[PDB]
C-alpha cells in the first residue's frame, strides 16, 4: 500500500511570495498524483490532477510538477484565500491513498484586536440565564490573553473561550470569551469588563458595561 | 447544481447502526465509482471504500476494521453506506466523492457529520448580540448572535440568508455537559445599521430546525 | 459479397468490442487487489490493445484470476482477428493469381 | 534470498484492544505473504494466506493487509487465547523463508 509523505506539515509564507508543498511516494508512481484543497469547514476541492494538469475554475496561480516519487504543488503569489489544508492522493496502485496533509499559513503585519462586549439578551434573561459575550476580532499574531472583572475584581469561573483558525479573508485570527452566569449571579453585580492583552500594545484593551 | 447531496448530520447510539446516503445528479456514466472518505476532527482524509453503481461491486480499505457496507440504487441515483455497531471512534465527517474511473475525485459531497453518543438531540437557543448603550461606535459596528444548548454538532450560521458574507466569524463550538455553544459575529458599516436589517440564520440538521433572529439595537 | 472480406470486417468490429469490454472488466476485476495497477479505464484500454496485438510491454498486466481470464479472451480475440485478416489476404492473392493464369 | 523482518519482537496489549504485527520484506513480493500462529508447545497454524485471505476455522477477529514490502497482521479485540508466537512466510521467490517471529503478550 503506497505511502504518501507530506513534509513539512505546516508552511509559513509572506503575502505574495512563492510557496511549495512536497509529497513523497514510497514507490515510483509515474505522475498519478492529485492535489486537493480543504478550507476550514469545507469539503476537499481538486486543484491539480496527474501532477501538473490544470483544472477549470482553479486560479492559474496554482501549478504542480514532478514524477516518480517526488511531487510538488506550487502557488505563485500566495494570498489569504489560499489558507487551508493541502492533500496529495495517488491513483497508481490499489487502494488509492492520501497524504497526511500540509497546512498553509500566512504571515501578515501585526494587527491589534477589535474588542466588543455584549450584555446578555432580554430573551435569555427571560429563561433564567445570562451570558456576557466578548469578541477579540482580527488580530495578529494569534497569541492573545483575555481577562474578566466583575465589579473591579478578576473572574475566572464560568469563562469558556474559543479561537478561530487563520481567516482566509485577511490572514488574521479572532477569539471569543463567554462568561455564563444565572440571572441571580448576574443580577447581584454592577459592571462587567473584558480585558485583552496583545503584543501590539503594552497596555491592555478593555471594554465594560454596567447592568443598569 | 450540487452534484453529490449528503444529509448534514446523524446521531447514533453506541452499538447501533446508521445508513448514510449520497444522491448524485449531473452526468452519470457506466464508469463512475462512488467513494467514501472518513475525516476525524483535526485529522486527515481516510479512504473507506468504493462502489461501481452500473455493476454493483464494492471494495474496502483492508488496513482498517470493516464497519461499512456499500450499495447503490441505480433507479434513484443514490449510493448508500451502512455503518454498524459504532463507538466513539466512529464519530467523524463522512464524505462521498465521485470518480470517473480515471483516479481523481472530481467532486465531493458536503459530508455528513456522524456523532456516536448516548445523549439526545437538542435544537439551539439563538440569542441576539447588540452593542450596549455606552458602546461608542466608529466607521464599523459589530453585531452577532449566540447559539447555545444544542446537540449534536453541527450548526450552520449565515447572515441575511448568505447575502452578507464579508466580515463574518463563526467560532468553533465548545462542549459542556452534553451541549454545544458558539457565537457568530458580523461587522457592517456603522451607518448601515439599523436602517438596513441584519439577521442571523441558524440551521441545526440534527433536529431539522432552522431559525431566524433579527438584530435590533437595545431599546 | 466475398465472405473473407466480410469476416475480416466482422472480426475488426468484434475486436473493438472485446477491447472496450476487456478494458471495463479488467478494471472491475483488478480493483480490490492490493498492488494492482490495471485500475483506471484509459490505461486499461491501452493495456487491452497492447495484449490483443500481443506486444505486451509489461508496463501493465493483470494480477487477479478474473483479470487474467479477461486477458486470455483479449489475447485470443486479437490473435484470431489478425489471423483472420491474413487468411483473407491469402484468399485474395490465391484468387487473383488464378485469374493471372486464366481460370 | 528474501529476508523477512518482524519488529517489534514482543508486543504488549490490554484485553480487547486492537493489535498489529508488522512484517517487512527485503524486496517487493506482491501479496505472497502468509501468517502462522504457534501457541506454547503447539505446531504452527495458518491464519491468513496471501496477505489478506481468510481461512475457514479462524476467528473473524484476524485480518491481514499490505502489499509490496510491508505487511500487517491484525487482531481486533485481543483475548487470552491469542497469546502465542506469530510468523510471516513468503512464497514469492525460492526458497520460501520465515520471519523471526513476534510474541503477543497481554
Amino acid at each position: 500500500d503506497i505511502l504518501l509523505t507530506q513534509s513539512p506539515a505546516i508552511l509559513s509564507v509572506s503575502p505574495g511570495e512563492r510557496v511549495s508543498f512536497s509529497c513523497r511516494a514510497s514507490q515510483s508512481i509515474g505522475t498519478d498524483i492529485h492535489w486537493y484543497q480543504q478550507r476550514t469547514n469545507g469539503s476537499p476541492r481538486l486543484l491539480i490532477k496527474y501532477a501538473s494538469e490544470s483544472i477549470s475554475g482553479i486560479p492559474s496561480r496554482f501549478s504542480g510538477s514532478g514524477s516518480g516519487t517526488d511531487f510538488t504543488l506550487s502557488i505563485n503569489s500566495v494570498e489569504s484565500e489560499d489558507i487551508a489544508n493541502y492533500y496529495c492522493q495517488q491513483s497508481n496502485r490499489w487502494p488509492f491513498t492520501f497524504g497526511s496533509g500540509t497546512k498553509l499559513e500566512i504571515k501578515r503585519a501585526d494587527a491589534a484586536p477589535t474588542v466588543s462586549i455584549f450584555p446578555p439578551s432580554s430573551e435569555q434573561l427571560t429563561s433564567g440565564g445570562a451570558s456576557v459575550v466578548c469578541f477579540l476580532n482580527n488580530f495578529y499574531p494569534k497569541d492573545i490573553n483575555v481577562k474578566w472583572k466583575i465589579d473591579g475584581s478578576e473572574r475566572q469561573n464560568g469563562v469558556l473561550n474559543s479561537w478561530t483558525d487563520q481567516d482566509s479573508k485577511d490572514s488574521t485570527y479572532s477569539m471569543s470569551s463567554t462568561l455564563t452566569l444565572t440571572k441571580d449571579e448576574y443580577e447581584r453585580h454592577n459592571s462587567y469588563t473584558c480585558e485583552a492583552t496583545h503584543k501590539t500594545s503594552t497596555s491592555p484593551i478593555v471594554k465594560s458595561f454596567n447592568r443598569n | 447544481q450540487v452534484q453529490l447531496q449528503q444529509p448534514g448530520a446523524e446521531l447514533v447510539k453506541p452499538g447501533a447502526s446508521v445508513k448514510l446516503s449520497c444522491k448524485a445528479s449531473g452526468y452519470t456514466f457506466t464508469s463512475d465509482w462512488i467513494h467514501w472518505v472518513k475525516q476525524r476532527p483535526g485529522h486527515g482524509l481516510e479512504w473507506i471504500g468504493e462502489i461501481i453503481p452500473s455493476y454493483g461491486r464494492a471494495n474496502y480499505n483492508e488496513k482498517i476494521q470493516k464497519k461499512a457496507t456499500l450499495t447503490a440504487d441505480k433507479s434513484s441515483s443514490t449510493a448508500f453506506m451502512q455503518l454498524s455497531s459504532l463507538t466513539s471512534e466512529d464519530s467523524a465527517v463522512y464524505y462521498c466523492a465521485r470518480e470517473r474511473g480515471d483516479g481523481y475525485f472530481a467532486v465531493w459531497g458536503a459530508g455528513t457529520t456522524v456523532t456516536v453518543s448516548s445523549a439526545k438531540t437538542t435544537p439551539p437557543s439563538v440569542y441576539p448580540l447588540a452593542p450596549g448603550s455606552a458602546a461608542q461606535t466608529n466607521s464599523m459596528v459589530t453585531l452577532g448572535c449566540l447559539v447555545k444548548g444544542y446537540f449534536p454538532e453541527p450548526v450552520t450560521v449565515t447572515w441575511n440568508s448568505g447575502s452578507l458574507s464579508s466580515g463574518v466569524h463563526t467560532f468553533p463550538a465548545v462542549l459542556q455537559s452534553d451541549l454545544y455553544t458558539l457565537s457568530s459575529s458580523v461587522t457592517v458599516p456603522s451607518s448601515s445599521w439599523p436602517s438596513e436589517t441584519v439577521t442571523c440564520n441558524v440551521a441545526h440538521p440534527a433536529s431539522s430546525t432552522k431559525v431566524d433572529k433579527k438584530i435590533v439595537p437595545r431599546d | 459479397s466475398a465472405l473473407h472480406w466480410r469476416a475480416a470486417g466482422a472480426a475488426t468490429v468484434l475486436l473493438v468490442i472485446v477491447l472496450l469490454a476487456g478494458s471495463y472488466l479488467a478494471v472491475l476485476a483488478e480493483r480490490g487487489a492490493p498492488g494492482a495497477q490495471l485500475i483506471t479505464y484509459p490505461r486499461a484500454l491501452w493495456w487491452s490493445v497492447e495484449t490483443a496485438t500481443t506486444v505486451g510491454y509489461g508496463d501493465l498486466c493483470p494480477v487477479t484470476l478474473w483479470g487474467r481470464l479477461v486477458a486470455v479472451v483479449v489475447m485470443v480475440a486479437g490473435i484470431t482477428s489478425f489471423g483472420l485478416v491474413t487468411a483473407a489476404l491469402a484468399t485474395w492473392f490465391v484468387g487473383r493469381e488464378q485469374e493471372r493464369r486464366g481460370h
